[PDB]
């Protein structure tokens, strides 16, 4: 049933010409099979025999390697921000999921591009007439076709809601199971007048409809845990499709990216060849599994009840949040591990988590949720005022949860009277990567320290550290370095930098600190002194 | 009419920008705005096979706003058909400039067919429950660089009468705007605008720079001097004559920061002498028409902000301070935005170009709210950054 829809005009990437690849001769058996097969696609109209003139060719195997053709195909414009989240679905009275079958083979390929789709049978020579299976266009062209076709039936049935996602048509409508049945009939026939045949093996009873792998019960959508095999013959394409499953779940299941397995795909070869990988490969699947094991689910959406996001600092650099509408009936829960900076703050990370969640909703629900955050209104207010950059949170609202967020410490706006003033400085020879770090003081103390394999930044920090250690609860300290000044000025909660962490531990312990800065090399008092002490 | 052929800059392809998520509201808004333009035939639905895309959004003074910044960077410069011919220079000086939205004119002139693909834009769908609606302009689009220059002549013929009719009212066209400046009294100004307005229907002189000044002290502690010293050090990069030395001399020791210190004639001479030069023009300032303008904004906490426009570092073409006292309307984002918008209009009226901004904010943040406050027909280029101690260095 090849659809009568107009064809989307496809081009090759400018500067390129269609593929030309040799077919590795297959086994007598394989060949006799591919023919057997090709002959009926030829019968169904899906493909067709062609003369040995057509320069181009792409490999068939018997278990089409479209890699090349795709590498030279006009990259299209995928028209979707992402896959739809089940929580985004509103609750409907009547719902059916028509799996449009064979949908690719039904939708015809542009004539003037068909040339490129030729393939031979070790030979017999064919060329497609319809969206090929592996071809790059297929999905994007199929979606465009599917929509042009639904449009008509849609202007006609505003009550009905059709969501497409590949070969699956979620048709929902708040209707009498009777009248719905009828609409589904009608619809089912429209498709037919367009060659789109919808098999009888559909959804006809079961409340757990599987639209996109989301079991759609009337009040609870769920996702059956994704099984992820590990066969003997771990074939290339298998490795690719494997990626798919993972990647698909990923928009629910938190982090799974088999990125290092993906590296195995960064050195492609025959699609039929088997090719494993080290601990990278082996271990990646496992960590993925762990996550894939525990199922997920949530309620549907109400376009009349508020969205509420609630985040909680469930640990160092990992946060959690849930977006719900009804106390124990949440849509999406989520974890958010991140630390955007080498030195961040909980206040700072909270904000990041907020903004993630904000858009994430705007994508799914279409509006920004209202928050319940582990941070006191005055703690925020002080922090933004004490920060050089501009910031902002939306529907902020305090919720006294157990782990709370606070600015662990703060520096003094003005120098402490009666605090031993530490003049600090460090240095290191670029060549040797060795340096000293020390100080001098208004009293008389004067430390200096030998150092191995560091940078001048590291010394300038070591030096602040020392003066912090060798001092009391209140201390004025002074650097010839904006680097260290900056890190500290930013009130870093934690860091990748141990020394910075060290420097922080002290900072939370002291009682009053005032870090100041002076122009290096000017005869600024005390400075010229520590300057000489660290020089060799 | 026969379309003016325009083409992308050498060896650059059209734009291919992803669309930002839109609120179930701005979307709806757009959706109707487009369905009409479609009916009027100014746009037209296109397919997935047009690999290009520019983002759109709903500003609201609803208005469709296409973020053409890319297609503009990729558009051939205009210089044959001299885009907005010489910059007035008069504008800078007039008693009153007023800006008009000549933009809707553009929707008449037909756009070169072999160029339409490059304006493709896509209206997003909630939860991605629907393929986006994609379109392609069929007329000079609103924010395109190509538009105005192409329509340059039509406009010129249109104003010529009224211009020769009032030989001294400067009219500068920039993008979709018309900066009509005059020195007439406010009332007698407005008439001229209205006269100019029928035709189409067919206060810089107060701007002021920032004089850097050192504090007024007596309670000079050690760091009070250390402070001064540090600044005057950096200030030299701007005024090579300023020099701290007699000041550093006061500091010589290992004095506790709190120690008070006697400002001797050594320094008394230097401060006063320096105070002079901080108000004397850096003769090196030059606005070079071939260099970009850069704007830097610092946050000053009191709902105040500081900015400097410069082409080459330390050669400030202008410096300033916006203080948007928002007792309740304190959305830094909203402020910073308003800052941004007020600084680019100043530059359009002066250098005749929108500076490229270095925003003191996180991309993410700036990216999630900016549109909520943006009110302009245009959108300057911007780069996110982290301001160092300049806050102090000039406030
Ligand atoms: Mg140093």
């Amino acid at each position: 049933p090849i659809s009568p829809i107009e064809t989307v005009p496809v081009k090759l990437k400018p500067g390129m010409d269609g593929p030309k690849v040799k077919q590795w001769p297959l086994t007598e058996e394989k060949i006799k099979a591919l023919v057997e097969i090709c002959t009926e696609m030829e019968k169904e109209g899906k493909i067709s025999k062609i003369g040995p003139e057509n320069p181009y060719n792409t490999p068939v195997f018997a278990i089409v390697d479209f890699r090349e053709l795709n590498k030279r195909t006009q990259d299209f414009w995928e028209v979707q921000l992402g896959i739809p989240h089940p929580a985004g679905l509103k609750k409907k009275k009547s719902v059916t999921v028509l799996d449009v079958g064979d949908a690719y083979f039904s939708v015809p390929l542009d004539e003037d591009f068909r040339k490129y789709t030729a393939f031979t049978i070790p030979g017999i020579r064919y060329q497609y007439n319809v969206l090929p299976q592996g071809w790059k266009g297929s999905p994007a062209i199929f979606q465009s076709s599917m929509t042009k076709i639904l449009e008509p039936f849609k202007k006609q049935n505003p009550d009905i809601v059709i969501y497409q996602y590949m070969d699956d048509l979620y048709v929902g409508s708040d209707l009498e199971i009777g009248q719905h049945r009828t609409k589904i009939e009608e619809l089912r026939q429209h498709l037919l007048r367009w060659g789109l045949t919808t098999p009888d093996k559909k959804h006809q009873k079961e409340p757990p409809f599987l639209w996109m792998g989301y079991e759609l019960h009337p009040d609870k959508w769920t996702v059956q845990p994704i099984v992820l095999p590990e066969k003997d013959s771990w074939t290339v394409n298998d490795i690719q499709k494997l990626v798919g499953k993972l990647n698909w779940a990923s928009q629910i299941y938190p982090g799974i990216k088999v990125r290092q397995l993906c590296k195995l795909l960064r050195g492609t070869k025959a699609l039929t060849e088997v090719i494993p990988l080290t601990e990278e490969a082996e271990l990646e699947l496992a960590e993925n599994r762990e996550i894939l094991k525990e199922p997920v689910h949530g309620v549907y959406y109400d376009p009349s009840k508020d969205l509420i996001a609630e985040i909680q600092k469930q640990g160092q650099g990992q946060w959690t949040y849930q977006i719900y509408q009804e106390p124990f009936k949440n849509l999406k829960t989520g974890k958010y591990a991140r630390m955007r900076g080498a030195h961040t703050n909980d206040v700072k990370q909270l904000t990041e988590a907020v903004q993630k969640i904000t858009t994430e909703s705007i994508v799914i629900w279409g509006k920004t949720p209202k928050f319940k955050l582990p941070i006191q209104k005055e703690t925020w207010e002080t922090w933004w005022t004490e920060y050089w950059q501009a910031t902002w949170i939306p529907e902020w609202e305090f919720v006294n949860t157990p782990p709370l967020v606070k600015l662990w410490y703060q520096l003094e706006k003005e120098p402490i009277v009666g605090a031993e003033t530490f003049y600090v400085d460090g240095a290191a020879n670029r060549e040797t990567k060795l340096g000293k770090a020390g100080y001098v003081t208004n009293k008389g103390r004067q430390k200096v320290v030998p150092l191995t394999n560091t940078t001048n930044q590291k010394t300038e920090l070591q030096a602040i550290y020392l003066a912090l250690q060798d001092s009391g609860l209140e201390v004025n300290i002074v650097t010839d370095s904006q680097y260290a000044l900056g890190i500290i000025q930013a009130q870093p909660d934690k860091s990748e930098s141990e020394l910075v962490n060290q420097i922080i531990e002290q900072l939370i312990k002291k009682e009053k600190v005032y870090l100041a800065w002076v122009p290096a090399h000017k005869g600024i008092g005390g400075n010229e002194q520590v300057d000489k002490l660290v020089s060799a | 009419i026969e379309t003016v052929p325009v083409k992308l800059k050498p060896g650059m392809d059209g734009p291919k920008v992803k669309q930002w998520p839109l609120t179930e509201e701005k979307i709806k808004a757009l959706v109707e705005i487009c369905t009409e333009m479609e009916k009027e035939g100014k746009i037209s639905k296109i397919g997935p096979e047009n690999p290009y895309n520019t983002p759109v959004f709903a500003i609201k003074k609803w208005r469709k706003l296409v973020d053409f910044r890319e297609l503009n960077k990729r558009t051939q410069d205009f210089w044959e058909v001299q885009l907005g011919i010489p910059h007035p220079a008069g504008l800078k000086k007039k008693k009153s400039v007023t800006v008009l939205d000549v933009g809707d004119a553009y929707f008449s002139v037909p756009l070169d067919e072999d160029f339409r693909k490059y304006t493709a834009f896509t209206i997003p769908s909630i939860n991605n429950e629907t393929p986006g609606i994609r379109y392609q302009y069929n007329v000079l689009p609103q924010g395109w660089k190509g538009s105005p220059a192409i329509f340059q002549s039509s406009m010129t013929k249109i104003l010529e009468p009224f211009k020769k009719q009032n030989p001294d009212i400067v009219i500068y066209q920039y993008m979709d705007d018309l900066y009509v400046g005059s020195d007439l009294e406010i009332g007698q100004h407005r008439t001229k605008i209205e006269e100019l307005r029928q035709h189409l229907l067919r206060h810089p002189d107060k701007w002021t720079v920032q004089p850097i000044v050192l504090p007024e002290k007596d309670s000079w502690t050690v760091n009070d001097i250390q402070k001064l010293v540090g600044k005057l050090n950096w200030a030299s990069q701007i005024y090579p004559g300023i020099k701290v030395r007699q000041l550093c001399k006061l500091l010589r020791g290992t004095k506790a920061l709190t120690e008070v210190i006697p400002l001797t004639e050594e320094a008394e001479l230097e401060l006063a002498e320096n105070r002079e030069i901080l108000k004397e023009p850096v003769h090196g300032v030059y606005y070079d028409p071939s260099k970009d303008l850069i704007a830097e904004i610092q946050k000053q906490g009191q709902g105040q902000w500081t900015y400097q426009i410069y082409q080459e570092p330390f050669k400030n073409l202008k410096t300033g301070k916006y203080a948007r006292m928002r007792g309740a309307h304190t959305n830094d984002v909203k402020q910073l935005t308003e800052a941004v918008q007020k600084i680019t209009t100043e530059s359009i009226v002066i250098w005749g170009k929108t500076p490229k901004f270095k925003l003191p904010i996180q991309k993410e943040t700036w990216e999630t709210w900016w549109t909520e406050y943006w009110q302009a027909t245009w959108i300057p280029e911007w780069e996110f950054v982290n301001t160092p101690p300049l806050v102090k260095l000039w406030y």
